[PDB]
């Protein structure tokens, strides 16, 4: 878990930067299904951006 | 080690010092001519007889 | 290692002879037959060995 | 030495190599007259049938993932999340 | 062939004459030019290696 | 003791091997039922590319000369060792006789065919009983 | 035309544009090892000749050569040469049945074809009868040809 | 295309490099090779006991 | 180097390559002579028994 | 020298880059565990901007 | 000797035998190959005990061909000869070098030189029989043979016996 947090710290900082209350309520004006869809897409693409074990 | 450059010297020192090879290296599996633990061959495929009745 | 290497074994006493599957000779036109270089070397070892035994 | 199911700590997602060898071995068995578990829509090529079985998780196989310490795990292709 | 892109699978289209025809969007990873450059074509002989070759 | 491999077609078995040899495919095939008889054909032209039994026989020998990085003392010790083993075989007369005959034929401007025929004749005579001498000049002439 | 590619007019090619002739010369020579074995240029018979190539021997004459003007293709024997053999030397396969000689002809290339232009026979320096052949072939400019 | 064998088929794993003992060389060999000649005196077959015998 | 790591292999063709915009990105135009020279061993199955029978 | 220098290095089923002998070169491939085929240049909005814009 | 030993065998199955009933097929094969055959390490395999509790373990897929490999551990009754072992047998074939005794599934041979001097060979009888000074060795006759040596070749076992010593010969 220490290596996971130290390997996800920067990406979590980027998500906390791009996902602010003012940036979503003011500029984006996202709704409930739109915000949840953005969360599911970010988590999904993050689960697809993982390197596969066994690659040279 | 012998595959890269100095083949005879490495082989002679190996036979002299009674060296043992693990034979999971890439070039080793290549020389012997069978599957290596790289990619598709880095895992074995099995069968579950309990899944055939599904 | 006793089971694999010995200083007495480092000194050559008996010499293995590889089969023609290693040194394939050729019989071209039935009158132009070529022998490999290792074959000539084995002939030299035999002539020198028999010569040394005769002189000794 | 066969890690139990409650201690399997590998990635639950099926990699491209696992999907590749599962489709290759499964298609090779289908080419050798293997019992097909899915109803065909008129296919003739064995690889398309193997992908049809993978799309419905009807492939009866389980992967023995070798760990670097000599151990292994048994992740069945039915419980593996594809794509 | 110094890239891993320099060796890539392809779908065979039977055409007359004697030259390998291909699209020009693939000559950049091969670092090739249509001025007398020869290429090599290998054929798999098994279904398993053909499927593994098509999926990778 | 036997050791003679004879190719036959077990499906035809009607005649001794009347077969055809496909060199481009590297196989040998029965010209009747079309069944192949052997795969992976060996070549004789390809092994000959890298390279005299009629005169030298089955005898083998190798020269010892100086090396790229060597001493002149070792070259003499190896040649003197062969000079002590030169009596083991009585073939020194064939090389010297062929050398002098080579000098005479090269002095007479005769073609190589007459040289090989003369060397073959001297090899047929060599050292028989009915010769009984002639001081090496008359057998050469 | 992309990447140094050129488009050529077909009607100009049909009228003889950049068409060239290629002359390939096949030189063969009979030799004698120790006078006892003598290679001879002759037409090999399919009855007594062993180790005969699968090519056709209908274009050869009585001396074992192809007269100029005869259209030849690949896998065709141009010069027929046979070598004497000994019965107790090999005895391989059917060598104890053919008895006579062994084929050792020099055929044309596998991928080549054309019309034999000129054939000449002459004795060399040591008096060995050798023969030189010259076959011509017009190579029409194709797509794969370079300019 | 080779002939079938009843021996169990396995892969090649560990490879050990060592020196050849003279006793093991004499235990592996089958011929002594005493004649420096290649073929037989009759210019055919093999010398039988020479550099390249059956 | 010439017998273990690399080697001359069968089931291959070498020739001059050229462009063809009418083809796809992944395809390759193979000449008819190369298609008739090289081959591929397919397994007879009840799905292509009639097709392979036609090929015979 | 580069090919024969980096050859027997892969990633096992534990997200740890180690060679065939088990020597660990990197505890995490690329120090992040991400393949080089899903990374895109992104902008960090945490450091960008002035203090008045940050608090604004 | 008739011993009982737990043996293990690797069974190969074609991909066409992957039905739910495949286990039965395994046992089927496990019989057809094991019962009646012979091995140079455990002797002539006679029977196979415990047919219901046959362990199947786990089947593994080998690379090419796609056939399945299984490791089966079972209990079997086998027969293994031994050197210098007194057994009984009945003659089948007769030869001038000696009569061939039949001990179970093994056909032991007895050399004429390994026989007493009073035992002589008789070819004038039908079948040819060995007549001694008191006993007549015929085909249907029972003879107690002391096995001197045994050969353990793969899937083929032959032994050599003798009756020269005391307390031997015809039964
Ligand atoms: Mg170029
Ligand atoms: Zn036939």
């Amino acid at each position: 878990q220490n290596a996971q947090r130290d390997a996800v710290t920067l990406f979590c900082c980027l998500l906390r930067s791009r996902l602010a209350t003012r940036r979503v309520l003011q500029e984006y004006r996202l709704t409930k299904q739109a915000f949840d869809w953005v969360l599911s897409n970010i988590e999904a693409q993050f689960l697809r951006s993982v390197v596969h074990p066994g690659e040279m | 080690r012998c595959s890269f450059e100095e083949t005879v010297e490495i082989l002679f020192e190996a036979g002299a010092s009674a060296e043992l090879d693990d034979c999971r290296g890439v070039s080793e599996n290549v020389i012997l001519g069978q599957m290596a633990p790289i990619g598709t061959g880095a895992f074995d495929v099995m069968i579950d007889e309990e899944s055939l009745v599904k | 290692n006793e089971v694999f290497s010995r200083p007495e074994w480092m000194i050559l006493t008996c010499l293995p002879v590889p089969p023609p599957p290693v040194r394939p000779s050729i019989s071209f036109n039935e009158s132009q037959r070529g022998e490999d270089d290792l074959t000539f070397k084995l002939a030299d070892i035999l002539k020198a060995n028999i010569s040394l035994e005769t002189l000794e | 030495k066969a890690i139990p199911k409650d201690q399997r700590a590998t990635t639950p997602y099926m990699t491209k190599y696992e999907r590749a060898r599962i489709l290759g071995t499964r298609a090779l068995q289908i080419s050798m007259n293997a019992p097909v578990f899915v109803d065909l829509e008129g296919e003739t090529d064995p690889l398309r049938i193997a992908m049809k079985e993978l799309a419905e998780k009807k492939i009866p196989l389980v992967i023995r993932r070798y760990l670097p310490d000599g151990s292994f795990e048994d992740w069945s292709v039915e419980e593996l999340i594809v794509d | 062939s110094l890239h891993k892109m320099s060796m890539m699978a392809h779908r065979v289209k039977v055409i007359p004459y004697s030259t390998f025809r291909l699209n020009l969007s693939v000559t950049s990873p091969y670092n090739a030019d249509f001025d007398g450059d020869e290429m090599n074509l290998h054929v798999p002989q098994s279904e398993e290696t053909r499927a593994e070759l098509s999926q990778l | 003791p036997n050791l003679n491999i004879v190719l036959t077609c077990p499906e035809c078995k009607v005649y001794p091997p009347k077969i055809v040899e496909r060199f481009s495919e590297g196989d040998v095939v029965c010209a009747l039922c079309g069944l192949v008889l052997s795969d992976k054909l060996v070549d004789t032209r390809s092994e000959w590319r890298t390279f005299n039994p009629l005169l030298d026989g089955n005898n083998l020998s190798t020269r010892i000369g100086k090396g790229e990085t060597t001493d002149m003392r070792f070259t003499k010790e190896l040649n003197k060792a062969q000079g002590k083993n030169v009596m083991d075989k009585k073939d020194n007369e064939v090389q010297a006789a062929f050398a002098k005959i080579t000098m005479l034929c090269d002095a007479a401007e005769l073609p190589k065919i007459v040289k090989d025929c003369a060397k073959e004749a001297y090899k047929l005579c060599h050292d028989e009983k009915t010769l009984k001498g002639k001081s090496m000049e008359s057998i050469m002439a | 035309n992309q990447e140094d590619s050129m488009i050529m007019n077909q009607s100009s090619i049909d009228r003889g544009l950049f068409r060239s002739l290629f002359f390939r010369s096949y030189m063969d020579q009979e030799k004698k090892y120790g006078m006892s074995i003598t290679e001879t240029f002759e037409k090999p018979q399919r009855t007594n000749t062993l180790r005969m190539k699968h090519g056709t021997y209908d274009k050869l004459d009585d001396d074992g050569l192809i007269a100029p003007g005869v259209r030849v293709s690949g896998e065709d024997v141009i010069i027929g040469k046979t070598t004497p053999i000994s019965p107790d030397e090999e005895e391989l396969g059917q060598r104890t049945a053919y008895h006579s000689k062994r084929d050792a002809s020099t055929p044309l290339r596998s991928t080549e074809n054309g019309i034999v232009d000129q054939v000449l026979v002459t004795t060399n320096q040591d008096g060995l009868k050798f023969v030189k052949v010259r076959v011509r072939t017009t190579k029409i400019p194709q797509i794969g040809d370079k300019f | 295309g080779q002939q079938y064998s009843s021996a169990p088929l396995r892969t090649v794993k560990e490879v050990q490099f060592g020196l050849f003992s003279p006793e093991e060389v004499r235990a592996i060999s089958v011929a002594k090779i005493r004649f420096p000649e290649t073929m037989d005196e009759t210019q055919t077959r093999a010398k039988i006991g020479g550099l390249n015998d059956p | 180097r010439g017998n273990l790591m690399g080697k001359r292999v069968d089931f291959s063709a070498r020739t001059v390559i050229s462009g063809d915009p009418n083809l796809e990105l992944d395809q390759v135009g193979v000449p008819k002579s190369i298609a008739k020279t090289l081959t591929y061993p397919e397994v007879v199955t009840p799905y292509n028994i009639d097709r392979l029978t036609q090929l015979v | 020298r580069l090919v024969k220098a980096l050859e027997d290095i892969m990633v096992h089923y534990d997200n740890t880059t180690r060679n065939s002998l088990g020597n660990v070169i990197q505890f995490i491939y690329g120090e992040d565990g991400m393949d080089a085929a899903h990374i895109e240049k992104q902008s960090l909005d945490t450091i960008g901007g002035s203090d008045a814009a940050f608090e604004k | 000797m008739f011993f009982i030993k737990d043996l293990s065998l690797n069974i190969t199955l074609h991909p066409s035998f992957f039905g739910p009933r495949m286990k039965q097929y395994l046992k089927t094969k496990l019989l057809e190959e094991v019962e009646g055959s012979c091995t140079g390490k455990f002797g002539y395999i006679l029977c196979v005990l415990d047919y219901d509790n046959i362990d199947i373990q786990r089947g593994r897929i080998l690379p090419t061909d796609g056939s399945a490999e299984f490791n089966v551990k079972y209990r079997a009754v086998v027969f293994k000869p031994f050197k210098g072992e007194v057994v009984d047998g009945t003659v089948v074939s007769c030869s001038q070098h000696g009569f061939e005794v039949q001990v179970g599934p093994m056909k032991v041979f007895v050399t004429k030189h390994l026989m007493p001097q009073d035992l002589t060979f008789n070819a004038g009888s039908n079948p040819p029989s060995y007549q001694s000074s008191e006993d007549v060795i015929t085909i249907k006759s029972r003879i107690r043979v002391k096995i001197e040596g045994c050969i353990s070749q793969v899937s083929s076992i032959h032994a050599i016996g003798s009756i020269k010593e005391d307390y031997l010969g015809a039964i």
